[PDB]
């Protein structure tokens, strides 16, 4: 697992500077000076914005710099704006002709208002449980960051069996959405006093309740 | 114009094999060495080798050498990656990249192929089933449930397209079972509920499953 | 009983440079000025000998080597002259007697998106003698580290391919060659002229 050494998570607010770094060895960004520079948008593929330490290709703005010093290149952005958000390797040719990338820095970009989450709950329906199976849904929407805990509730106990939630998805509003799934059979389902859903954000949380029919 | 264009996306059993193909266009086949990199989901990007289109002299990353070849067919223009015997490690996008020149000289990569997914998993085919989740009675949100199918992905529209806004499709949960599930809510004015007729339709494509179930208010 | 002229000049498949072919055509009458006067051949120079007076002329056997280039380098293929096709391909002696034919070929050698299968020496570590073929598939050491026949860094494929496409220009078009060089030997006869 031998990557070159990059920062996982770097941020900034809009239109200030920031600089990632990514440090390898005497026998790549050390000796020479093939190191590149990529940025991947989520679901693209990797796009080459600085090769040869310093050089951008045509089209790249000239708000990317690169830099090399000793074993530690570092990319410089300027003037950050909202479609800079992504993902950036850096990575590099090694005296042995081979190419190392980096671990890869997540760059976000300050100033969003922060909101909290819409959640909806949902109980089983009737065609559900007549084929012998119920599912609550809990759908938290529209939130920002995109970090929540999520904890199911039958009567007032905690559940541990059967509940499976997403990782935060980013809609297309810039905001964050999530869903989580609590199976039982219908005699559980209508045994315990109501089913609910706790999402824990900001350190807040909100709740949701549904009881059968 | 330089294309770097690459198969369609695989799925595939643990134990399997798999070949992505990688064709170039619009420039001197023999000129570039080419790369192949991997990147499993939410991970990062990972050097899995370098193949020489008119010597196939090949090198891999020592994570990837034994169990991985690289081969070209210069006929074509193409450069194939192929791993056998497949685990669900290897869930992950592969691309290929032109490199340097014959004479190891523009060192980086400018064009990637678009990446091609494979997907391993133990699952097998099974389109989904929809169920309606009924609208609540400040406004009302009604819903459909795609429980248990394989593989990715459904396409679901709100009331034969004619329904744009407030709709929020979720992405799809993967259960133990090796099946996914999903939901679509739209969000509808409070008092709002036999104004229209509020039909969702799923399709999954690899099943050969759409189907079309609307949503009402029950008793 | 004259030589096969027919199918060294018509071959359905020419040699790459690097690897170019040679037939030895002996036993034979021959007939070379309906060659002479071209309409096919876009260069036809003789070296030593000349074309005129030569179905009255003869020698003990006669060597035709063949293959493709692009225009460009046709220039090459004549004694005295440099360049990679020269040093590092086909390289003719200063004392040459002989021809040079040379004609396009875009028509049948080319490919729409590039012909990859004619190659040619790029690299080597000093120039070839007069008539030397080297097919050597070594890698070659540009610096001072050793390759150990693993391509990397100043370590490369020594051949190269020219990827004829129809859409070139004439000057890296395929050209068929093929060099004719006459056998003066204190010995018996062979191929003459009517
Ligand atoms: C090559 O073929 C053409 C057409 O068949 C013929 O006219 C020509 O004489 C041939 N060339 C030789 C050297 O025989
Ligand atoms: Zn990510």
């Amino acid at each position: 697992s031998y990557v070159l050494t990059q920062p996982a998570s770097v941020s900034g607010s809009p239109g200030q500077s920031i600089t990632i770094s990514c440090t390898g060895t005497s026998s790549d960004v050390g000796v020479y000076n093939y190191v590149s520079w990529y940025q991947q948008h989520p679901g693209k593929a990797p796009k080459l914005m600085i090769y040869d330490v310093s050089n951008r290709p045509s089209g790249v703005s000239n708000r990317f710099s690169g830099s090399k010093s000793g074993n530690t290149a570092s990319l410089t952005i300027s003037g950050l704006q909202a479609e800079d958000e992504a993902d950036y390797y850096c990575s590099s040719y090694t005296s042995s002709s081979t190419l190392v990338f980096g671990g890869g820095t997540k760059l976000t970009v300050l100033g969003q208002p922060k909101a909290a989450p819409s959640v909806t709950l949902f109980p089983p329906s009737s065609e559900e449980l007549q084929a012998n199976k119920a599912t609550l849904v809990c759908l938290i929407s529209d939130f920002y960051p995109g970090a929540v805990t999520v904890a199911w509730k039958a009567d007032s106990s905690p559940v541990k069996a059967g509940v499976e939630t997403t990782t935060p998805s980013k809609q297309s509003n810039n905001k964050y959405a999530a869903s989580s799934y609590l199976s039982l059979t219908p005699e559980q389902w209508k045994s315990h006093r109501s089913y609910s859903c706790q999402v824990t954000h900001e350190g807040s949380t909100v709740e949701k309740t549904v009881a059968p029919t | 114009e330089v294309q770097l264009v690459q198969s369609g996306a695989e799925v595939k059993k643990p134990g399997a094999s798999v070949k992505v193909s990688c064709k170039a266009s619009g420039y001197t086949f023999t000129g570039y060495y080419f790369h192949w990199v991997r990147q499993a989901p939410g991970q990062g990007l990972e050097w899995m080798g370098w193949i020489n289109p008119i010597s196939g002299g090949t090198k891999y990353a020592q994570k990837f050498q034994g169990w991985v070849t690289m081969t070209r067919a210069t006929s074509i223009s193409t450069v194939y990656m192929e791993v056998s015997r497949l685990r669900s490690d290897d869930t992950a996008v592969y691309y290929c990249a032109r490199g340097h020149t014959y004479n190891w000289n523009y060192a980086y990569c400018d064009y990637w192929g678009q990446g091609t997914l494979v997907t391993v998993s133990s699952a097998s085919t099974k389109g989904p089933s929809v169920f309606p989740l009924a609208p609540s009675s400040g406004t009302a949100a009604l819903g459909c449930l795609v429980k248990d199918y394989f593989p990715e992905p459904v396409t679901v529209s709100w009331n034969s397209g004619a329904l744009t806004s407030g709709v929020h499709t979720f992405p799809a949960v993967l259960q133990s079972s090796g099946l996914y599930s999903l939901s679509s809510v739209v969000t509808v004015p409070s008092s709002s509920l036999g104004t229209q007729t509020y039909i969702c339709n799923v399709n999954h494509k690899p099943s050969n499953t759409k189907v079309d179930k609307k949503v009402e208010p029950k008793s | 009983n004259l030589c096969p002229f027919g199918e060294v000049f018509n071959a359905t498949r020419f040699a790459s440079v690097y690897a170019w072919n040679r037939k030895r055509i002996s036993n034979c009458v021959a007939d070379y000025s309906v060659l002479y006067n071209s309409a096919s051949f876009s260069t036809f120079k003789c070296y030593g000998v000349s074309p005129t007076k030569l179905n009255d002329l003869c020698f003990t056997n006669v060597y035709a080597d063949s293959f493709v280039i692009r225009g460009d380098e046709v220039r090459q293929i004549a004694p005295g002259q440099t360049g990679k096709i020269a040093d590092y391909n086909y390289k003719l002696p200063d004392d040459f007697t002989g021809c040079v034919i040379a004609w396009n070929s875009n028509n049948l050698d080319s490919k729409v998106g590039g012909n990859y299968n004619y190659l040619y020496r790029l690299f080597r570590k000093s120039n070839l003698k007069p008539f030397e073929r080297d097919i050597s598939t070594e890698i070659y050491q540009a610096g001072s580290t050793p390759c150990n026949g693993v391509e990397g860094f100043n370590c490369y494929f020594p051949l190269q391919s020219y990827g004829f496409q129809p859409t070139n220009g004439v000057g890296y078009q395929p050209y068929r060659v093929v060099v004719l060089s006459f056998e003066l030997l204190h010995a018996p006869a062979t191929v003459c002229g009517p």
